C-alpha cells in the first residue's frame, strides 16, 4: 500500500520508480509522429519491469517495445524507437541529454586517447567554439531506428570491451568535417567545415563506414577495397599474396587480376614451376585473403578475374561448384570472367572459341583490353599457327557453362573489357583498365608488383562517397554537393596512410575517386517512374548528366586551385575527350533527353586546367550508409516495403521512405517482369559514369514454365547488357519474395 | 539455387546486333 | 593549373 518498484542506478543503486518521468520522455519522443500509441508502448514494457531493475534496462525495454511496433502501417515507430535510443545514448555517453561543449568534449577525448591529438593542434579553442555554433544536436532526432542501431553498432567512438559509448552523431559529423578540411587556409577552412557538416548531417552526402568510424580518431587506415594485378612469376605471385595479407588485415575488399598466370602444362620458366597451373595459386590467394578472419573462412572477401579464353577457363569456371574434388575447387572467392566483342560474336555465329595460355600468345592479353583490332588480328593469327598450344570449345558450350555456374552460385561475374577501355577516362595504350574490384564497380589502372615494396607497381584503391537522390530538391543542388564531396575525398587521399608503396603510387598519381548515388528507387518513386517499362530513361539520363557534369566541374575547379593530378596526362580527359563522346551508341535509341549543360565549355576548361582527380564517379552498392539515411540501396529496387535485420537487441525493421504516400509508386524487385528495363537504366547511367556500376541480374522461377529459367533468357539478358554498353555484371538473384 | 533449362537456340541469337 |  506503498507498493513501489525500486529502480537501481549506475552504482548509486536503490531508488523508487518514476513512471511519470518515463511517460514525459516517451511523450516527448512521440512529438510530431502519427499513428503511434504511447500507451501501447508503456503497456508492453511496463509488464516486464521487475522490482530492482536498473534504469538502463528500463530504457532498453521501452526502446525495444517501440521498435517491435514498427510496421508498414505504423512507420513512425522507427522514429519513436530511434529518438528513445538517441536519448538513452546521450545519457550513456554524457550523463545528461545535453551534449557538452565541443571544445570540452574534444579535450576530454584527446586525453582519453579516443580522438587524434592533432585536432587540438590544428584548431584553436575559439575555432572549436565556432564549430559548436554550426552543430545542431536536434538533427539526432531525424535518424530512423535502424540508423541509430548502425551508428551505435559501428560508427560512434566507443570502448568495445566495456561497451561504453563516447560520442554523439553530431560530433561525429562535425569532427569528420574538421579533420578533412584541417589543412584549408584559415580564410575558408570553417566555411567548408560548416558546409560539409550540414551536407552530411542532413544526409545529402553519404560516407563509407571506415571514414565515418575513423576520421577524428588516431587511426589513418580508411581503405574499403584495393585492386591488385598479378604478373606471371613467383615473385609477383608472392608479392600479390603479401599485399593481400596486409590489406585484409585492414578489412579491405580485394579485387585480384590473376588472368596472366600461365596455364597448367606450360613450360617451367627457368625455375618458376607453373607446370601445375593456376588453381594452386588461386587457393594460395584465397588463404591469403582469409588470413585475418575468424576461423579461416569467416570474413575476408575477394573477386578474382580472368579472360574467357584462358586455357584453363573450363576448370576455372567451376571453382565454386560444391560437387567436386577438393583439390580442384577454390569455393570461397568470387570470379570475374572477362569478355569482349569477339567472344560474343563467336557465340552469335555458333562458332568455336579458342583457348590459349597467355604465356604462349605474344601481345594477345594486352590487345584484349587495349585494342580490339589488334586482338582480332593476333587472335585469328594464333588460331591458325599449329605451333601454338591451343584448345577449341564450341562457344555455346563455354557461354552456357559460365552462365550455368553464374546461375547456381550467383557469384560468377562478367566484365566487358572492351567497354571498360573504349568508354573510359583513361588511355588504354598507357593505362588500360584490366579488372574490377570485389563488387564490380571500380575500374582503374593497375601494374603488377615484383616485390611487396616494388615502387614501379600500381595498386588501385576505393575512394568513395555518395549523393542521396532522396535528399536533394533539384539537380542544381548537386553543384554545391559535388564541390564538398570531391574536396573532402581529395583531402582524405593525402590524410590517410598507405601500407604498400604501389597503393600510394596509384592514389597520388591519379587521385581517383568513386562517388555514386543511393536512394535511386525512392527518387524514381517520387517522380512516378518505374524501372521495367522504360519510363525512367530520360529522367535517369537527366540525373546522371547532372551528377557527372558537376563532379567534373568541381574537380576542374579544384585543379585550378591546387593543380591537376600528376598523371592527368594519361587520361582521355587530358586529350579533350568526354564521356559524352565515347558512350555506347545504341543508347541513342532508348533515350532522347538532351544535355542541359555546357559540356563544350567544360571540355576546354578541362583541357586547359585539367582535373584534380582522374575518375570521379562509380556506382557501388551500400547497405550500411544507405541505412543511416533511411534510403533505398544504391540504384537497386527494394525487395519489399519492410526490410528485416537480425541483432542481439532484437529484430530491426526499416520501412522504405515515405511508404505512406508512395507504396503504389515503388516497383519492388520481384514486380519487375524481367531485366530489360533495369539494364537500360544501368546503360544510361553508364553513359556518364567514369568507372562502373555494380549491376545485378534477377530471375524469378515462378515466371517460367516448369519453374526453370531458360539459358536462352540468360544469354539474351547478357547480350542486352553488352548491347547498351554495360561494363560489368555483378550478382544474379533468384527467387520471388527475397 | 538457380534451376535452369540448358536448351539454347543459336538461330534465335544469330540475328542479334551487339 | 596543369603541373609543369
Amino acid at each position: 500500500m506503498n507498493q513501489n518498484l525500486l529502480v537501481t542506478k549506475r552504482d548509486g543503486s536503490t531508488e523508487r520508480i518514476n513512471l511519470d518521468k518515463i511517460h514525459r520522455v516517451l511523450d516527448w519522443a512521440a512529438e510530431g509522429l502519427h499513428n503511434v500509441s504511447i500507451s501501447q508502448v508503456e503497456l508492453r514494457s511496463h509488464i516486464q519491469f521487475y522490482d530492482g531493475i536498473k534504469t538502463s534496462d528500463i530504457h532498453e525495454t521501452i526502446i525495444k517495445a517501440a521498435a517491435d511496433l514498427i510496421s508498414r502501417d505504423a512507420p513512425d515507430y522507427q522514429y519513436l524507437a530511434a529518438r528513445l535510443a538517441i536519448f538513452h545514448l546521450r545519457k550513456k555517453a554524457y550523463g545528461q541529454f545535453e551534449p557538452p561543449a565541443l571544445y570540452d568534449h574534444v579535450v576530454k577525448m584527446v586525453e582519453m586517447g579516443k580522438y587524434d591529438n592533432h585536432l587540438l593542434e590544428d584548431y584553436t579553442e575559439e575555432e572549436f567554439k565556432q564549430m559548436d555554433t554550426f552543430i545542431d544536436h536536434d538533427r539526432d532526432m531525424t535518424f530512423s531506428y535502424a540508423a541509430v542501431k548502425q551508428l551505435e553498432g559501428k560508427y560512434l567512438v566507443q570502448n568495445r570491451v566495456t561497451g561504453e559509448i563516447y560520442e554523439s552523431a553530431q560530433f561525429l559529423y562535425i569532427l569528420v568535417a574538421a579533420c578533412l578540411f584541417s589543412n584549408y587556409p584559415r580564410e575558408t577552412r570553417l566555411q567548408y567545415v560548416k558546409r560539409f557538416y550540414d551536407a552530411v548531417s542532413t544526409f545529402k552526402i553519404s560516407l563509407p563506414t571506415p571514414i565515418m568510424s575513423g576520421v577524428r580518431t588516431p587511426t589513418r587506415q580508411f581503405s574499403s577495397c584495393v585492386l591488385i594485378e598479378c604478373g606471371d612469376s613467383l615473385d609477383s605471385i608472392n608479392a600479390t599474396s603479401s599485399a593481400i595479407v596486409k590489406y585484409v588485415s585492414q578489412r579491405a575488399g580485394i579485387g585480384i587480376n590473376a588472368g596472366r598466370i600461365r596455364a597448367l602444362g606450360s613450360p617451367i620458366r627457368g625455375g618458376e614451376a607453373f607446370h601445375t597451373g593456376c588453381i594452386p595459386f588461386y587457393k594460395h590467394f584465397q588463404t591469403a585473403v582469409k588470413s585475418c578472419s575468424q576461423g579461416g573462412v569467416r570474413g575476408g572477401a575477394a573477386t578474382l578475374f580472368y579472360p574467357m579464353w584462358h586455357l584453363e577457363v573450363e576448370s576455372l569456371l567451376v571453382l565454386k561448384n560444391n560437387r567436386g574434388v577438393e583439390g580442384n575447387r577454390v569455393r570461397h572467392m568470387d570470379y570475374g570472367v572477362q569478355i569482349n566483342k569477339l567472344m560474343y560474336t563467336r557465340l552469335l555465329k555458333g562458332e568455336d572459341i579458342t583457348l590459349f595460355s597467355p604465356s604462349d600468345v605474344p601481345g594477345l592479353y594486352d590487345a584484349f583490353f587495349a585494342d580490339q583490332e589488334e586482338f582480332e588480328r593476333l587472335y585469328t593469327k594464333y588460331e591458325k599457327d599449329d605451333s601454338i598450344r591451343k584448345q577449341r570449345v564450341k562457344a555455346v558450350e563455354l557461354f552456357s557453362l559460365m552462365m550455368q555456374e553464374r546461375a547456381s552460385t550467383g557469384r560468377i561475374y562478367i566484365q566487358n573489357v572492351d567497354h571498360c577501355n573504349t568508354h573510359s577516362p583513361f588511355d588504354p595504350a598507357i593505362a588500360p583498365v584490366r579488372q574490377s574490384n570485389l563488387c564490380l564497380a571500380i575500374a582503374l589502372p593497375t601494374k603488377p608488383l615484383n616485390d611487396v615494396n616494388d615502387e614501379n607497381g600500381e595498386i588501385a584503391l576505393c575512394t568513395l562517397s555518395a549523393f542521396n537522390l532522396g535528399a536533394i530538391n533539384n539537380l542544381d543542388e548537386l553543384e554545391e554537393l559535388a564541390i564538398l564531396a570531391v574536396r573532402a575525398l581529395d583531402a582524405l587521399l593525402d590524410y590517410q596512410d598507405y601500407p604498400i608503396p604501389a597503393a600510394k603510387r596509384g592514389a597520388m598519381g591519379r587521385r581517383t575517386l568513386g562517388i555514386g548515388v543511393i536512394n535511386f528507387a525512392y527518387y524514381l518513386a517520387k517522380h512516378g517512374k518505374r524501372y521495367s517499362d522504360g519510363s525512367a530513361n530520360n529522367l535517369t539520363h537527366k540525373t546522371f548528366e547532372a551528377i557527372q557534369y558537376y563532379l567534373l566541374k568541381a574537380s576542374n575547379e579544384l585543379a585550378k586551385e591546387q593543380g591537376a593530378c600528376p598523371w592527368f596526362n594519361e587520361t582521355t580527359y587530358a586529350k579533350g575527350i568526354l564521356p559524352i563522346d565515347t558512350y555506347k551508341k545504341d543508347l541513342d535509341t532508348i533515350a532522347n533527353e538532351p544535355l542541359h549543360y555546357d559540356w563544350e565549355a567544360l571540355r576546354e576548361s578541362i583541357k586547359t586546367h585539367g582535373l584534380r582527380n582522374s575518375t570521379l564517379s562509380a556506382l557501388m552498392p551500400s547497405e550500411t550508409s544507405s541505412q543511416i539515411s533511411n534510403a533505398t540501396n544504391g540504384i537497386e529496387p527494394p525487395r519489399g516495403y519492410v526490410s528485416i535485420k537480425a541483432s542481439k537487441d532484437g529484430i530491426l525493421r526499416q520501412v522504405v521512405p515515405d511508404y505512406e504516400h508512395l507504396h503504389d509508386a515503388y516497383e519492388l524487385l520481384w514486380e519487375m517482369p524481367g531485366n530489360d528495363g533495369y539494364l537500360q537504366l544501368v546503360g544510361i547511367m553508364q553513359k556518364f559514369i567514369d568507372q562502373s556500376i555494380s549491376a545485378n541480374t534477377n530471375y524469378d522461377p515462378s515466371r517460367f514454365p516448369s519453374g526453370k529459367v531458360p539459358m536462352q533468357q540468360l544469354l539474351k539478358d547478357l547480350l542486352t547488357a553488352y548491347k547498351f554498353g554495360v561494363k560489368t555484371l555483378y550478382y544474379q538473384n533468384t527467387r520471388d519474395g527475397a | 539455387v538457380g534451376q535452369i533449362d540448358s536448351e539454347v537456340d543459336t538461330d534465335d541469337l544469330s540475328n542479334f546486333q551487339l
